[PDB]
């Protein structure tokens, strides 16, 4: 199939970047 | 903090002349260190832009010439400037 | 035949081990003159190897399938010399040592500075106490009966 | 800031207040010992948690006790 | 200037342990007292604050050291005369393995007396004493017996001198602070005269006897050394120039001595070592140079230099007052001198280890592979240990003897005022070297595992050529006839001349090529050395104060921590920086010795046939296999450990036993390194409880080891286990092949 | 000498003498009766 | 006697020193003219210059050392990788700017020169200034990568 050519980069490069950016913004937040 | 070298450009000419004068004596089997370096420079320009090979004698002459030249320049600066502080 | 073992004297692998060891020793002797000292040493080694194998054969040990002696420690009377008698001897000796140490420690406990008698031993008192441990079982048992063995 | 507490087994030796590397501890008058003194701990916001005071106390178990707690810029010894 | 009978000779102090310290002399309340007794035994500074007493104590201990060394030499010479096969080896050096130790047959340990040739059974030695004795002209065991007797006499003399110069006539402080006279005497007399005497011995003894031996003469038919002195006709037959006597020397006709004073270079084809005439000329020239150099410093006659005057005149626009004040520091502190001398001696030992393998100075030494490997490794380890000790004592000086109010120095003050920049730059350099040296090995491993050999850093895919070292090799190979006209051959065969020297069917030395693997391993060496220098220099520079603990100098040189505060302060003392640098020194030296062993076995050592084809021990696999960590694990550690693990039942079984014993000792150290004191003190409390129950509780209360003692035990056991394992592995591998 | 006798009673010297004598006795015992695996008497 | 090293601005109690490396007139002139130190210019224009310079450089290593260096697709793959790295760096700059700066606050840059003269604090240390800088940097980096690829693989210039 062609699905692994999409989901492997999606889980290895895109989702980690989004999660790390969101988590850094969360931990750096103050009020 | 400015003019930290106490600029005196007479050192450049004096050091260059005081290196070129003794180094021009042909005590090396009829040849001089400056002469050997200049002939090596001339030989390596015949195949421009190809660089000198690892087995060429150019590098040895370059290093040995610049060692003495730098020694003359440094000692000239120290002597010229040290006359007024001691 | 305990655990399917066989006596050493009937074991063929035991003899093969002996033959291999002797043959290995004999190949080194051919490199030296018979009168030289190394030849004498190798002769003594060969004789000692033969004597050791004969003695192991005589004592009634048990061999496995590899031709190596095995020890039985279950308490059978036919193999009491393997574990029981050396164990009793060791227990006697260890009790002697411990009793002598305890007696010396108790002897110097009443002094002004008992610590200084531990780094610099009082030789005559220890020498007098050394002989007393030869009868340690009787003294220890009587002390246990009198209740002086355990600190109150 | 850390927590520094004093108990009434104190003998008034002064050795804890001489040992502190920041001014946290001081002597106050008292009654209950021969020396007529006891240690006090008014400035525990300046405590670094070194326990030099507890190494100096001669009581069987310490008459001064330090309990490590929330850490701040002063209590971490940061000069950044 | 001495004092007559300063201290009475008596046995009274022998019966009062800890007399040197007020605290220790009280008595053993706990077991910590016993450990405190041994740790402070030789710290003479803590005993008394008088410099004269410390100097007098220091002077006498060196006599005891010399006595112990002389006893060791006497034993070494005696064992060669009585329990060796030296005389059989002297007739056939290439087929007989040297041996000088024999074992009593007790519990079956006579198996260690394996054959070595010459009708002898013993333990093969790898110290190289046989070659030393052969190069000196020694032929019979009578001479060795005489040498052992003389060494024993000298040991007795040293012991008597040590007693005398402390109990009968102890020099004053003014005698010790005469550095000009000491330097003059140690240069002109100790070194120059020793070199001249050795040159004379080589001229009159070693040259004729070694010529006779090289000619093929039976050692029992060679004339005795004194016959060459009483009979000048024999020397004239060997060397015609001896017929003219010393007349050419005094008429400046020195060219007549060219027969036995040469400048050949290279190796002797018969023996595979350096020419002895070159060695004699070298020692003569060195003696002249040291004799001249010993007339530099001023003494009672006014001519010469003053060291203080030289120091005071060296200052610059960047350094302020310069070296002014360094003369007073180095004449009042024993620790700074010790640190400087330790560093220099360690560097010299490493240089000696590097030099002795490429220019083999002894006959039949290059073809004895085990001796070469052992000497290299031994001297590398000694140099590393001395270098670490240098930093330790520098930190001790910084903590104790630093006093700017009376001993100000501008150069030391300026270093302490910018230490942050130095430490940060060294940190960055270490990180850069670690990334760009070890990372290339991980890249190679990943590319090889993924099936992409064309993307590796190697001689076939991506070359990293060390062009600077190759240029130096080319310059040194072409030196004779261009820049060294007086030389006949190059200084070493490794420069790449192209010639091969073979002795008895084995390869002695030949050119050593450099490629991609050498680049990587050299940068690994640089990285490890830089990290070690970081840990030691940080430890020295921050000994007195830091931003974390401003008052660190008041706590001393050897303290465990300053408590759990400031986030935690474990390992802040200067002692802990030496404790941590020992581990990195071990790492660096292990890597260096592994590199040496594999490179030698792969590219140099081997056997030569009749047709002239060389078969190396491992077949030249270093170039392609060492570029990966898997290669080091497989082709070096796995393959070459088969000799040591198969040694049971043979004469090499002692190495097999030591392998496992050292493994156990190394693993045993991790208990002290990973755990802390409180657990063990709590555990002892329960054990003491049952001893109280049976009335066997000691009056000396048991205590757990201190924090520093536990750290020291751990590091000592760690180093012992690792070094012993490597030692057994190397010896078992190299004796068999 | 009383002080010399005191130095001979210190722990390390006494332990060394005791262990040397013990090792000698054990070595001679194993020399007279080698390879003992069982107590035959 | 003449001495070269002096304390920073004459104050010996501030943790720095003045050396020829830090205070040489040539070095001082060179650093003052870089875009990162032009405090009186629109941050967008400095960001565009920084992006252009940094994007132009990145093409070389990716092109020459990449997994497809020995194939006909070397240049395109290298340029695409450089563009991806530029995108990642732009994301990092945006995230840093969001985390560090709050809307409506004044600048936190120093407002004193080395000679004691009062100056307007840099506007790069504000949310708006950093956003402009990041948007200039992204546009500059993409433009530099495209220019490098164009020069290397659309014009057959005699390089190397
Ligand atoms: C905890 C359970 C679990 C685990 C360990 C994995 C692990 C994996 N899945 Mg996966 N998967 C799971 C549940 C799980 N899956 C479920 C419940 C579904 C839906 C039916 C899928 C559908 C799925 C697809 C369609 C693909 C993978 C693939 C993969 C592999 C690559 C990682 C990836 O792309 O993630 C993707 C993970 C998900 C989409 C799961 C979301 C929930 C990896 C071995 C890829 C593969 O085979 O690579 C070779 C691939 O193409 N998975
Ligand atoms: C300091 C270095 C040194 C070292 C490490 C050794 C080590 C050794 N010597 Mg030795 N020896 C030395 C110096 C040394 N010696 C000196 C200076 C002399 C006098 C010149 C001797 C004279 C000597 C003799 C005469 C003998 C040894 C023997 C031995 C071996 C057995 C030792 C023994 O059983 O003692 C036991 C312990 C005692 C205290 C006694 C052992 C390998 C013996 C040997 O090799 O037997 C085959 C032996 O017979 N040595
Ligand atoms: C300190 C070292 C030393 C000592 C004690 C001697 C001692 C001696 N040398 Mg001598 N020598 C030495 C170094 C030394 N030499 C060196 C370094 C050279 C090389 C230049 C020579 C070259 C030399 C020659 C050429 C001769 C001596 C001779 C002699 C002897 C007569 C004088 C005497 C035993 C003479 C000799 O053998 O007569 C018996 C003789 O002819 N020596
Ligand atoms: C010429 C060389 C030299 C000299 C004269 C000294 C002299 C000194 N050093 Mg020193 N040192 C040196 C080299 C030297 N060092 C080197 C090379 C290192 C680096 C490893 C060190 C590291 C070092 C440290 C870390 C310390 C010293 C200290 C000292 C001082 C006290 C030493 C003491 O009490 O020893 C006591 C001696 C011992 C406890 C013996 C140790 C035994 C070793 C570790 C194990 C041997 C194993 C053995 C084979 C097993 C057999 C055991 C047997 C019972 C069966 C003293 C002035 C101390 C100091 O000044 O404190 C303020 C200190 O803390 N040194
Ligand atoms: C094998 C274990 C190991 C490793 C890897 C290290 C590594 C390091 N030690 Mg170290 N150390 C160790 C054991 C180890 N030590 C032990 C047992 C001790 C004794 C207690 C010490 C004691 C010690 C001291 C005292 C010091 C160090 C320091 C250092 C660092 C040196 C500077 C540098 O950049 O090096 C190069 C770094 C490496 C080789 C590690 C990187 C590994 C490769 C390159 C993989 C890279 C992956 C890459 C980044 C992508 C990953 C991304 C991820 C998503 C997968 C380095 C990180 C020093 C320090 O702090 O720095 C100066 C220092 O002062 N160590
Ligand atoms: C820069 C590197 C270098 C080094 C380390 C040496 C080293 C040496 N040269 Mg030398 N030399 C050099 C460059 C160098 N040379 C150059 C560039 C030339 C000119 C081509 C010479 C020409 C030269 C001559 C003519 C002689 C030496 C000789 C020597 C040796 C003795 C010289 C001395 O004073 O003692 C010594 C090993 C002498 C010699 O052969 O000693 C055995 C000698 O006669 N050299
Ligand atoms: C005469 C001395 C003596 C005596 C009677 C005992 C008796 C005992 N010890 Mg013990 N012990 C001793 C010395 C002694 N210990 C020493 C010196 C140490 C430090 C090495 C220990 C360390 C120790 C531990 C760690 C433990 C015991 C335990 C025990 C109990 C279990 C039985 C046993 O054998 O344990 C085994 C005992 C040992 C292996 C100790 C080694 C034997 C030493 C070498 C004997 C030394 C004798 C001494 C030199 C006497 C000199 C006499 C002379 C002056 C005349 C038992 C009550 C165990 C217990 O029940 O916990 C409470 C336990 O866990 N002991
Ligand atoms: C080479 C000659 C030689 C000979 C023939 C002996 C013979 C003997 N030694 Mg001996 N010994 C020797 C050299 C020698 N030794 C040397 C050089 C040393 C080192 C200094 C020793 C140290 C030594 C010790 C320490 C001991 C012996 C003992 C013994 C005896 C063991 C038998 C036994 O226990 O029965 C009982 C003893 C006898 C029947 C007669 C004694 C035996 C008679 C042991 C001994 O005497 O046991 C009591 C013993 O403990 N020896
Ligand atoms: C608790 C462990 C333990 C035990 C029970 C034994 C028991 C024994 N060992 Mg032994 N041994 C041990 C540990 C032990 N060993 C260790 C750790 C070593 C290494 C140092 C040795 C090294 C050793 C040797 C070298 C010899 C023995 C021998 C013997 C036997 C002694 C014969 C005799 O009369 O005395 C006996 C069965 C002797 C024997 O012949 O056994 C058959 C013998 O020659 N042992
Ligand atoms: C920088 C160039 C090397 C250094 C150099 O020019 O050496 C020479 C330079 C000037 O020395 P001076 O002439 O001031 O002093 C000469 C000394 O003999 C006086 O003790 O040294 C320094 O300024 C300190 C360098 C520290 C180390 C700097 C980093 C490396």
């Amino acid at each position: 199939n062609n699905l692994p050519s999409i989901f492997v980069p999606l889980v290895g490069l895109v989702f980690p970047a989004i999660a790390m950016a969101s988590l850094f913004l969360h931990i750096q937040k103050n009020k | 903090e400015r003019n930290w070298l106490r600029r005196d450009l007479n050192v450049v000419g004096f050091g260059l002349i005081g290196w070129l004068a003794p180094s021009s004596i042909p005590a090396i089997n009829g040849k001089s260190l400056t002469g050997l370096f200049f002939d090596s420079i001339g030989t390596e320009l015949a195949h421009f832009p190809t660089p000198p090979a690892l087995t060429s004698q150019f590098w040895l002459w370059l290093v040995t010439w610049h060692l003495g030249l730098f020694l003359c320049l440094t000692f000239g600066q120290i002597g010229f400037k040290g006359r007024t502080e001691d | 035949d305990i655990s399917g073992l066989t006596p050493c004297k009937d074991s063929k692998q035991f003899a093969k081990r002996e033959k291999q060891q002797i043959k290995k020793l004999e190949s080194s002797l051919k490199l030296y003159a018979p009168e030289s000292a190394p030849a004498l040493a190798l002769n003594a080694q060969i004789e000692k190897t033969k004597r050791r194998f004969d003695n192991y054969g005589k004592y009634g040990l048990l061999c496995g399938s590899d031709g190596l002696p095995h020890l039985i420690v279950n308490g059978d009377q036919r193999h009491w010399g393997e574990f029981i008698t050396p164990g009793i001897l060791f227990l006697y000796i260890a009790g002697w040592i411990g009793w002598v140490g305890r007696s010396y420690l108790i002897a110097i406990s009443g002094e002004k500075k008992p610590a200084m008698k531990e780094i610099i031993i009082d030789v005559p008192l220890a020498s007098r106490i050394i002989f007393r441990g030869f009868i340690w079982p009787v003294a220890a048992y009587r002390e246990f009966l009198n209740g002086d063995l355990i600190a109150k | 800031s850390h927590s520094v507490k004093i108990y009434d087994t104190c003998i008034g030796c002064t050795q804890c207040v001489r040992a502190c590397p920041t001014d946290v501890l001081e002597m106050i008058p008292w009654d209950g010992c021969k020396a007529k003194q006891i240690a006090s701990a008014p400035r525990t916001e300046d405590c670094v948690g070194c326990k030099r005071c507890e190494s100096a106390c001669p009581t069987d178990f310490l008459s001064v006790r330090v309990y490590l707690w929330h850490e701040t810029t002063r209590s971490m010894g940061l000069a950044y | 200037l001495v004092d007559r009978d300063p201290i009475k000779t008596s046995f009274e102090e022998w019966a009062k342990p800890g007399h040197f310290s007020r605290t220790i002399a009280k008595g053993p309340d706990t077991t910590t007292w016993i450990w405190n007794l041994h740790a402070d035994a030789h710290d003479f500074d803590s005993h008394t604050s008088d410099l004269e007493e410390i100097s007098r104590k220091v002077f006498s201990a060196h006599f005891g050291q010399l006595s112990i060394i002389f006893l060791w030499l006497s034993g070494m010479y005696f064992h060669g005369a009585r329990f060796s096969n030296y005389e059989a080896w002297l007739s056939d050096p290439t087929h007989i393995g040297p041996s000088a130790q024999v074992v009593w047959p007790i519990v079956g340990q006579e198996i260690l007396n394996g054959d070595v040739g010459g009708g002898f059974r013993g333990i093969q030695i790898t110290s190289g004493f046989f070659q030393i004795w052969r190069a000196s002209g020694i032929t019979s065991e009578l001479q060795l017996y005489c040498t052992a007797i003389g060494a024993l006499v000298f040991a007795a003399l040293m012991l008597f001198a040590g007693w005398f110069h402390y109990h009968k006539a102890a020099p004053k402080l003014a005698w010790f602070q005469d550095v000009e006279s000491m330097l003059n005497h140690h240069l002109a007399g100790l070194l120059g005269l020793g070199s001249l005497s050795w040159a004379g011995h080589q001229v009159h003894v070693s040259l004729p006897i070694n010529q006779f031996l090289n000619a093929g003469v039976d050692p029992k038919e060679i004339p005795l050394p004194h016959e060459f002195i009483l009979n000048r006709d024999l020397l004239a037959q060997l060397y015609p120039s001896f017929a003219e006597g010393a007349t050419p020397f005094f008429t400046l006709n020195w060219s007549k001595y060219s027969e036995f004073l040469t400048f050949r270079g290279g190796l002797d084809p018969v023996t595979g070592g350096l020419w002895l005439t070159d060695i004699a000329h070298h020692h003569l020239a060195i003696a002249i140079l040291f004799l001249i150099a010993g007339h530099m410093y001023r003494t009672n006659w006014g001519i010469g230099h003053g060291i203080k005057d030289i120091l005071e005149a060296h200052k610059g626009p960047f350094t302020g007052q310069g070296h002014k004040g360094l003369y007073e520091i180095l004449t009042t502190s024993w620790h700074a001198q010790l640190s400087l001398n330790l560093a220099m001696l360690g560097s010299l030992t490493i240089i000696v280890a590097h030099h002795m393998y490429s220019m083999p100075p002894y006959p039949y030494l290059a073809t004895d592979y085990a001796t070469q490997l052992s000497l290299f490794t031994h001297h590398m380890w000694i140099g590393g240990f001395l270098i670490v000790g240098a930093a330790a004592h520098a930190a001790i000086f910084m903590v104790r003897d630093y006093d700017p109010t009376n001993r100000y120095n501008d150069l030391l003050d300026r270093v302490l005022r910018h230490r942050d920049a130095i430490i940060s730059h060294l940190n960055w350099v270490c990180i850069f070297l670690g990334f760009h040296s070890f990372g290339l090995y991980i890249h190679n491993d990943t590319m090889s595992a993924l099936g992409r050999p064309q993307d590796m850093f190697s001689d076939t895919a991506i070359q990293l050529q060390p062009v600077f070292a190759q240029w130096i090799q080319n310059t040194h190979a072409l030196a004779p006839g261009v820049t060294a006209p007086g030389e006949t051959a190059s200084t070493s065969l490794t420069w790449g001349g192209g010639e091969l020297v073979a002795v008895g069917g084995k390869v002695a030395l030949l050119p050593i090529p450099l490629g991609t693997a050498d680049f990587l391993v050299h940068h690994i060496h640089a990285f490890t050395i830089h990290v070690t220098v970081l840990i030691l220099l940080k430890g020295v520079l921050f000994a007195r104060s830091s931003r974390l603990i401003p008052d660190k100098a008041n706590l001393g040189f050897r303290f465990p921590c300053d408590g759990p505060g400031r986030g935690g302060t474990c390992q802040v003392s200067a002692w802990d920086h030496v404790f941590l640098g020992l581990f990195w020194m071990y790492n660096a030296i292990s890597v260096v010795i592994f590199h040496f062993s594999w490179k030698m076995q792969s590219d140099v050592w081997g056997s030569i046939s009749d047709q002239g084809v060389v078969t190396h021990i491992t077949g030249g696999n270093f170039a392609q296999s060492s570029i990966t960590i898997n290669g080091w694990l497989r082709d070096f550690l796995w393959a070459q450990a088969s000799q040591v693990i198969q040694s049971y039942g043979s004469s090499l079984s002692a190495y097999g036993l030591f392998f496992l014993g050292a493994h156990f000792v190394w693993a045993f150290s991790l208990m002290f390194l990973f755990s802390g004191r409180g657990y063990w003190q709590e555990l002892i409390e329960s054990i003491v409880w049952a001893h109280n129950k049976l009335k066997v509780a000691p009056a000396t209360q048991p205590r757990a080891l201190s924090i520093i003692q536990g750290r020291a035990v751990g590091v000592t056991h760690y180093l012992l286990g690792g070094i012993a394992t490597t030692w057994a592995f190397f010896l078992a591998r190299i004796i068999a092949v | 000498m009383r002080d010399l006798k005191t130095y001979l009673s210190v722990a390390p010297v006494l332990s060394t003498l005791w262990f040397g004598s013990l090792a000698g006795l054990l070595i001679e015992i194993n020399r007279l009766f080698p390879d003992a695996l069982t107590f035959p008497f | 006697t003449f001495q070269v090293v002096q304390p920073i601005n004459g104050d010996p109690f501030i943790g720095s020193l003045e050396t020829p490396v830090t205070s040489s007139p040539l070095i001082a002139w060179y650093l003052s003219n870089l875009p990162g130190y032009r405090t009186a210019v629109n941050p967008l224009l400095r960001g565009v210059e920084v992006g252009l310079a940094h994007g132009f450089f990145l093409v070389g290593p990716f092109v020459k050392a990449g997994p497809l260096r020995n194939t006909a697709y070397a240049g395109s793959a290298g340029s695409l990788a450089a563009a991806g790295l530029v995108v990642i760096l732009s994301m990092c700059l945006t995230i840093y700017g969001i985390s560090s700066f709050k809307e409506g606050e004044p600048s936190i840059a120093p407002s004193l020169t080395l000679t004691g003269r009062k100056k307007q604090p840099d506007q790069l240390q504000t949310a708006d200034g950093w956003a402009k800088f990041t948007g200039g940097f992204f546009f500059g980096g993409i433009s530099g990568v495209t220019w490098a690829y164009f020069l290397l693989y659309v014009l057959d210039l005699p390089y190397f």
